[PDB]
């Protein structure tokens, strides 16, 4: 779609859009989950590094 | 008695942490607006005879 002409734009709906979304925000929520495991046992041990 | 946390810096440091993780997550989020929503709602029934 990036070689046709200027003017046109896809957008993708149905399964497709879902898809997308749901790639975009893996990221932001495996960090999360390491984040609060990581403060979880910090609080349940009284040591940063353990 | 609050012993605990001076006894526990840790957990203390990490309940601050989660704190402040949950404040500027949720920032972003609220809405912005001058003033809130003080004036009572009000609708309005429109009719037209040329």
């Amino acid at each position: 779609i990036a070689k046709l002409p200027k003017g046109i734009g896809y957008e993708w709906t149905g399964i497709s859009l879902q898809e997308k979304q749901s790639e975009s925000q893996m990221a932001f929520l495996l960090g999360l989950s390491m984040l609060v495991v990581f403060l979880v046992l910090a609080a349940l041990y009284e040591s940063w590094a353990i | 008695m609050s012993q605990f946390f001076i006894r526990r810096p840790v957990f203390a440091w990490v309940i601050a942490i989660f704190i402040i993780i949950f404040g500027l997550l949720s920032i972003p989020k609220l809405p912005i607006a001058r003033f809130p929503s003080v004036a009572p709602p009000q609708v309005n029934i429109s009719a037209t005879y040329p």
